[PDB]
């Protein structure tokens, strides 16, 4: 019905600037104010700007005030949130709330697009096989160590195995990240089925698939 | 600045039972601006009470807030696993807008063991230098959950990696990682290589060694 | 509570329980309401929330609010200047009458409830010496009641005719007098609000209409005049007199277009509820208007039973009613002259408290607009006194033998009729054309929290201009001339004397449009470019 789509994001330089866009459609854009609500790693909550359905009424709180502004257009239906000087303490999740009736709060939400703010550098991921001890229920594990930044979305079999899967959150230590995730299989399901392994990683476009052999 | 707090920050409740959550607010803020959202584990939050008395669409009639002025509270007859996630407050009153510290709704059921499971590197591991073998726990409650490394004749506290799964939908279990990371020099040096993890199920601990070999 | 106690204080006032009866009842009974509910609707909640949200906006003077709006329809402004203006002409008379019955109330006897005295006529009756009496011949040759006597013959000494101004009546000019000098000491010591005077001057006239209505549904022959009041004719509804008169009745009673709404919405602040505040105040409003009407119109249906003359010609018709049923159902009360004064210190009140509204509304907004000759000297009270005095003088002229008559044209013509309409109209297409309905909405949203509902949206755009223009214009069309008592057939010049008082009242939006025009001038779309751009942050 009405889907408040987001764009933009990314990994930015300490001090840079980077330029979000909010697509709305399925309701009139015109006649509904837009906020932007941001999300700490720490999955703390705070509200960063809102601008009015004409544009000349906007509000910023006092921790991204002067730093951030954000602008609007009724003609193709899109939002923008242009943001300078970003420091390492304003790195999070971004939603597109909406919020018109103040008595309503922001009734729908958007999707988020990550953020994160670094002076770390760019790293291609390196997918590590596991091989299993050599039970009855016999599992597999695939690591992902030394990849940036959050987030790498992660299967097993292109996606085609979502039952039994377990995968953890990544990591930051020395500037880098670590992730992995392992399945529950039965004992005929393998080795007599190759299992194997995909990443996706969307700021180095890496697509890899490692299966193992039980060495 | 009207800063809303929330308490307990987290807090565990069994199927069926009554919970009440709260939120403070540091100034006076009017009875129809207090809002109440719900993020689920992973998605973005959705409207869930509004002006502290009513409910969004799809709600349902279980949640009921209530609470004027400076308390205000969020009421449920009888939780499910439908609704384990976070809930925020939010106030429209005053400029700029806040957000409540965040209350972890969570559950609890009988124990269940860890499946601990030792991996050790594979191959091309040792090809850039390191070592890093990773034990996997899963299936376990709760998350107050300790793990060490054994090597030679000692515990190892340096290098231990840590990664706690969030609440699972289907068993409404954890799952644990850790990872040693060592060099392949370090790795050539050592041959006992267990982890173990002191679950309240049984006093001592269980226990998954592997050898070099 | 004191927001209770404070609201209902601004809810009652002379225009429900002296102007809506009689304009119900010279405008035919039932007939009234069918376009005075229309007119509720789609005409007293957009205009009185499009009002309240502009004054509360703005925050500042009701004619400067106009300026930092819309500076090309700034004389909306200046046109409710001029209706406040006439109205403090002629709305302290009203209370120059309950003075007058005041002064003549203090009696063990009644003055107008008996068939004798120096001002009773011939074909006086008691109507109450006896049950069967002895009239049905005597009303054949015109029989009267001895209150519709009393009034006609010692409040005002009625003349026949308009051109047959008579002698000044000396007490009613001393009780004008009287009236001026108890305002001016309203302005001075009484502006300090709050207190035990609140507690108790606020709920009084709710009691008093309470008790009243409860004496007036008692009283036999009420079903008739009940009837009478609610059940409606469509041949009385084919006039365009009806019309005007309920829109314009909707008008005065909630202060819309007067122009102290746009002072009242700058008192509170900028988070204010306007939407809330502006839908229980015009429902109540109207509620206690309907009460009064059942009051007023259950009592005359009792005087025309107990006469034989049928309901639609047994009082005066003319803005006497309240001073001719009101005296009538306190005779019944037992010990009469305690409830007679009770009830004329509550018209005294009541009416008081709306002409200092008024007079203090129109003394601020002629300050603000000169700021620099009338706020350094200290002759604020110097100008309030000169303009007591002003108003005095010229509020003399409705006092004589046949100043009713004026009375009577000055109340049809300048806070009602055309230049309530035609200000209405240009206020609405002003902000739903001019300045543009979104961005208004926009503003109500960042003062209230939320939008409006788009149906007042609709409302100022097309419904309330359309349906105001469409009885502006069925009133040119369709001419029928003012009578006073049902029968007058007023002279011409009399109708000219009106016509130029309700266009004086209403033609300085177009002046003021034309000197605005002729004084900036930088060809036509550079003019009305920098005429339609708001000026300032508002
Ligand atoms: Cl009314």
């Amino acid at each position: 019905e009405v889907q408040l789509v987001e764009s933009g994001g990314g990994l930015v330089k300490p001090g840079g600037s980077l330029k979000l866009s909010c697509a709305a459609s399925g309701f009139t854009f015109s006649s509904y104010a837009m906020s932007w609500v941001r999300q700490s790693p720490e999955k703390r909550l705070e509200w960063v700007a809102e601008i009015s359905s004409g544009g000349r009424y906007i509000y910023y709180s006092d921790t991204v005030t002067g730093r951030f502004t954000i602008s609007r257009d009724n003609a193709r239906n899109i939002l923008h949130l242009e943001m300078s000087s970003l420091r390492s303490e304003d790195t999070a999740m971004y939603y597109c709330a909406r919020g018109e009736v103040r008595q309503r709060g922001f009734d729908y939400w958007g999707q988020g697009t990550t953020l994160t703010v670094s002076s770390a550098k760019t790293t291609a991921p390196s997918v590590y096989p596991l091989a299993p001890v050599c039970g009855s229920s016999v599992t597999l594990g695939c690591l992902v160590k030394g990849y940036f930044p959050e987030p790498v979305t992660l299967t097993w079999n292109s996606g085609s195995l979502s039952s039994g899967v377990h995968t953890f959150p990544a990591v930051l230590q020395s500037d880098l990240y670590t992730l992995s995730s392992s399945v529950t299989v039965t004992s005929s399901t393998w080795p007599s089925q190759s299992i194997t392994c995909n990443v996706a990683h969307p700021a180095s476009s890496t697509k890899v698939d490692k299966k193992i052999e039980p060495r | 600045e009207n800063v809303l707090t929330q308490s307990p920050a987290i807090m565990s409740t069994s199927p069926g039972e009554k919970v009440t959550m709260t939120c403070r607010a540091s100034s006076s803020v009017g009875s129809s601006y207090l809002h109440w959202y719900q993020q689920k584990s992973g998605a973005s939050p959705k409207l869930w009470i509004y002006s502290t008395s009513n409910l969004a669409s799809g709600v349902p009639a279980r949640f009921s807030g209530s609470g004027s002025g400076t308390s205000y509270s969020l009421t449920i007859s009888s939780v499910e696993a439908e609704d384990a996630a976070t809930y925020y407050c939010q106030q429209f009153s005053g400029y700029p807008l806040t957000f409540g510290s965040g209350t972890k709704l969570e559950m609890k059921r009988a124990d269940a063991a860890p499946t601990v499971s030792i991996f050790p590197p594979s191959s091309e591991q040792l090809t850039s230098g390191g070592a890093s073998v990773v034990c996997f726990l899963n299936n376990f409650y709760p998350k107050d959950i300790n793990v060490k490394w054994k090597i030679d004749g000692s515990e190892r506290q340096n290098g231990v990696l840590n990664s706690w799964t969030d609440q699972d939908s289907k068993d409404s279990t954890y799952s644990m990682s850790s990872t040693l990371t060592l060099t392949k020099d370090e790795y050539e040096r050592h041959n006992s290589y267990t982890c173990e993890a002191t679950h309240k199920t049984s006093t001592s601990p269980i226990v998954k060694s592997f050898n070099r070999n | 509570v004191e927001f209770v106690l404070s609201v209902a204080g601004e809810i009652i006032g002379l225009g429900n329980v002296w102007r809506f009866p009689y304009l119900c009842y010279k405008n035919g009974g039932g007939a009234f309401l069918i376009p005075y509910v229309v007119f509720f609707i789609c005409c007293g909640i957009p205009v009185f929330f499009l009002e309240t949200a502009l004054g509360q906006f703005t925050s500042e003077g009701g004619i400067t609010c106009w300026r930092k709006v819309c500076p090309l329809f700034e004389g909306i402004g200046y046109a409710t200047q001029v209706i406040e203006a006439h109205l403090n002409v002629y709305y302290i008379i009203i209370l120059a009458w309950a003075i007058f019955y005041l002064s003549n109330c203090f009696t063990t006897e009644l003055p107008w409830a008996t068939c004798g005295h120096e001002w009773n006529t011939e074909n006086c009756v008691e109507f109450q010496k006896l049950n069967v009496s002895n009239y049905s011949h005597v009303s054949l040759q015109n029989a009267t009641s001895p209150v519709m006597e009393f009034w006609e013959h010692r409040v005002l000494a009625i003349s026949d005719g308009i051109e047959h101004i008579g002698n000044l009546r000396w007490e009613l000019a001393l009780c004008l007098l009287a009236a001026w000098t108890i305002c001016y000491f309203c302005i001075w010591k009484g502006t300090k609000s709050t207190g035990k005077v609140v507690y108790v001057t606020a709920t009084f006239p709710y009691i008093m209409l309470l008790i009243l209505l409860i004496r007036g549904v008692t009283l036999p022959g009420a079903s008739e005049g009940i009837k009478f009041y609610l059940y409606p004719d469509l041949s009385r509804l084919s006039d365009p007199q009806v019309w005007v008169d309920a829109g314009t009745q909707i008008f005065f009673s909630y202060a819309i277009c007067l122009g102290c709404l746009t002072a009242l919405g700058s008192y509170n602040n900028y988070h204010n509820n306007c939407y809330r505040d502006c839908i229980m105040l015009c429902c109540l409003n109207s509620g206690t208007s309907f009460v009064a009407g059942f009051a007023i119109f259950s009592v005359l249906g009792f005087m025309a039973y107990e006469q034989g003359v049928p309901i639609a010609e047994v009082a005066e018709s003319g803005p006497g009613l309240a001073f001719i049923a009101y005296p009538k159902a306190v005779t019944m009360m037992p010990l009469s002259p305690l409830w007679a004064t009770l009830f004329f210190m509550m018209l005294i009140f009541l009416g008081l408290d709306s002409q200092f509204v008024c007079v203090e509304s129109l003394v601020t907004a002629v300050v603000d607009m000169y700021p620099k000759v009338f706020r350094r000297g200290y002759r604020r009270e110097l100008l309030i006194l000169a303009l007591s005095v002003i108003s005095y003088f010229l509020g003399l002229v409705m006092l004589t033998e046949g100043g009713m008559y004026i009375f009577q044209l000055f109340d049809s013509y300048a806070a009602s009729g055309m230049c309530l309409l035609f200000v209405a109209i240009f206020e609405c297409i002003c902000i739903g054309w001019v300045y543009g309905s979104n961005r208004f909405s926009e503003d109500i949203r960042d003062m209230i929290g939320f939008p409006p509902p788009s149906l007042i949206k609709w409302c100022w755009m097309i419904m309330t201009p359309g349906i105001c223009a469409g009885i502006f214009i069925f009133f040119l069309i369709k001419y029928k001339p003012l009578k006073y008592n049902n029968i007058y057939t007023y002279p011409a010049w009399g109708y000219g004397i009106g016509w130029l008082m309700a266009l004086s009242s209403m033609l300085c939006i177009p002046l003021w449009i034309c000197i605005t025009v002729w004084k900036t001038e930088g060809t036509l779309p550079e003019k009305l470019q920098k005429l339609t751009t708001p000026s300032t942050d508002l």
